[PDB]
């Protein structure tokens, strides 16, 4: 829906309030998930410069190669 | 203009092509036939192949119109588009000895 | 009956002898398509940095990092 | 790709189909592929001597 | 980063000094590319009077139509 | 269990390292096997092309269709 | 293996070289196939709109849903 | 286990019959639609020429070879 | 590349020579084109008033809006 | 295996549920921001002809009919 | 075509006949357009002192930042 | 085939005519569809916004996780 | 031999033409059986939601204790 606020539990958006701040599209699984990775988190950051990168806490099994960070 | 004229050099043994292992462990022309690794046989026999297969296609015919395979069997596949270009023709200019 | 497991046994046989469509080349034609997308993004900054006279330590790249080494 | 049977059977035992270069193996040219013939679109012209 | 010197080891761009010489984008398969086409190189190269073109030295069954040679 | 090395011993695994290497998934049999195949190895073979084929140890009349040497 | 010619005999596949013909792939039984089964063949017809259609000569009760027409 | 390997082929012939859609309709018209785009960027090099007036010869055009020849 | 001939043979360019002919730019679709449309022509014609228009020869469902005339 | 089958089956059954975002929020824009550029390029005809005291008859415009009537 | 009539029925333009009048150029969406925006419209009005502001009946989200107003 | 009439028996499509009516696309089962769902209907419905959504009258063990709601 | 008309007279196929049915494979003795039991019967039916069962009207000894029921 908004950025500010979502109409999903499971998403989360991070909006900069300044020019020196990161951004992040953080989700955390569950509902229909794997129990394995239930509560595991899942986001996106933006830097202030406008680099895009990728980071998950999920296992090193799970983790596709675009975010094997 | 254009014409189809082949690539000498551009060919490699890449190796996707695997050797039929014997079964009946002779040289019995039919049985049964596997599907064995290229590394089987001798690179000398291989390269010696190719160098076969290169002359069997590029020597033969350098810049004609040739016949492609109909079973894909061509020596040398080339191909002229639209009317062939002709031979400014070859000039015979005669003198007899009286 | 022994005639009815050896049949199970045929098509446990005939179902993992599936031929493999060979999905190097599948993937492989992907890769370098996505390569060729990035440094075609590239294009962009480059043509104006000749087309300004600006040198090259002085024309600026907003180039991300890419898993597949660009 | 096509057909790479354009060499002889030089080195082979000849039986039937089978190109048999050792006392186990054969090969099958016309199946045995691995060879990528290139071909190209050519522009020449004719100059007279 | 810049156009001296990048960000990524595998990334190579020629930039030109003169009027008379052309410019390259040159970019290097490898750590997440298949092992099959690792070390091949895609480059994008620049005329000096202004037109683009794409070529490659992977093998033609992984060349795209765009940049066939 | 890994690709280098798993946990059995029955098992191994030949990764290629290059685009010219062959992959291979042998298994020797053993244990729960038949005593006349106690020690008769299955190999699955794969070209750097893509193309994975089948060879085995085992005699013609156990050998199964899709694998009839 | 191309689509001109591939390397197995009871596969074959009819290109199209206009607009207005329709692409085949036909693969006929043998080697390892039912005796019953050893001639009849399977194909995949393509019509040149873009949609794809199958048809067989195998007997009734052993042909599936999947190629009913 | 008899009944159970045929509920796979059963699921194999489900899943090998699935609907293909049409794509050509897809790749015709995104391959049309590419084709404005270089077609379209020529207009200002035609309407510049036509209103400077030069004549066909001298009207310079920064075509670049495209693979769809359009 | 000029107006009068070009570097392409699926371009065609005319270039009026008076001011009540009407200037056009011809294409033709062909080598990576599809083949349905392998042989069909996209052209944009200039009015002498300078009006600019598309239309296109490939069929109704292949028209976008932008040249569905 | 009738697991590796109904594995796949889920899998198909992820891939499908994908949430698709809202693209009509993406094309509306452009529809509107491409109008907008149209209706503001009209604005230079409109300041002179206002400017050189012609009539709206005796102003002449360079329109052209466009697929948005906007 | 003309201030006072044009050669498309969804643009108007209100053209100001004294100095204490606007004006005012008003296109409506449609025929190509997207349903959701079948009938919104879109003014570029001009204040009699010659100062220009764009106005919109289109929803927030789809505003454009020049023409939130 | 058509959204107004389509090629098949068993789908459906909804059109919307204006901007605040939903589209469907309803799917019966049938034919070679199994006996215990053959008169069972999918269907998809859009809202208005771009919103997309799955509803199917299958009993809750036929219903993936997909279309559950 | 379809489940419409079988082979022999002795076995009765009873399939369901609707979702709520029940099918039903009946099988009565006869030609080679004992004279005790020349006249007994035994089915097996099939719950709509996919059960099987068995039952027999044959004596308790005879019966065994797959169909003890």
């Amino acid at each position: 829906s908004t950025a500010a606020v979502t109409g999903q539990t499971g998403l989360t958006i991070t909006y900069p309030a300044s020019a020196t701040e990161s951004a992040a599209i953080q989700g955390t699984f569950g509902n229909s998930a794997a129990i394995k990775i239930k509560n595991q988190t899942l986001t996106w950051t933006r830097t202030p410069e406008g680099a895009w990168s990728c980071a998950t806490t999920v296992e090193a099994k799970f983790k596709p190669a675009g975010c094997a960070s | 203009m254009n014409m189809y004229k082949w690539v000498p050099e551009s060919i490699r043994d890449s190796g996707e092509g695997q050797p039929s292992y014997s079964n009946n462990g002779d040289y019995a022309p039919s049985g049964p036939w596997v599907a064995a690794g290229i590394h089987t046989m001798p690179q000398s026999l291989r390269d010696s192949m190719r160098n076969s297969i290169m002359v069997t296609a590029q020597a033969r015919r350098d810049v004609i119109g040739p016949e492609w395979g109909p079973d894909g069997r061509f020596t040398g596949y080339a191909s002229v588009i639209g009317t062939p270009d002709p031979k400014p023709a070859d000039i015979v200019n005669k003198f007899t000895v009286e | 009956t022994l005639i009815e497991l050896m049949i199970v046994v045929a098509i446990i046989g005939i179902l993992a002898a599936i031929a493999i469509p060979q999905y190097q080349n599948y993937i492989a034609k992907s890769q370098v398509s996505r390569v060729m997308s990035e440094t075609g993004s590239l294009k962009t900054v480059i043509e104006t940095c000749i087309l300004d006279g600006k040198t090259a330590a002085n024309c600026e790249l907003g180039w991300t990092n890419s898993n597949l080494l660009g | 790709r096509i057909d790479s049977s354009l060499a002889s059977s030089a080195g082979f035992v000849v039986a039937g189909e089978r190109w048999y270069y050792t006392k186990r193996h054969f090969i099958i040219p016309r199946y045995f592929q691995n060879w990528r013939m290139r071909r190209r679109k050519y522009v020449t012209g004719w100059v007279m001597p």
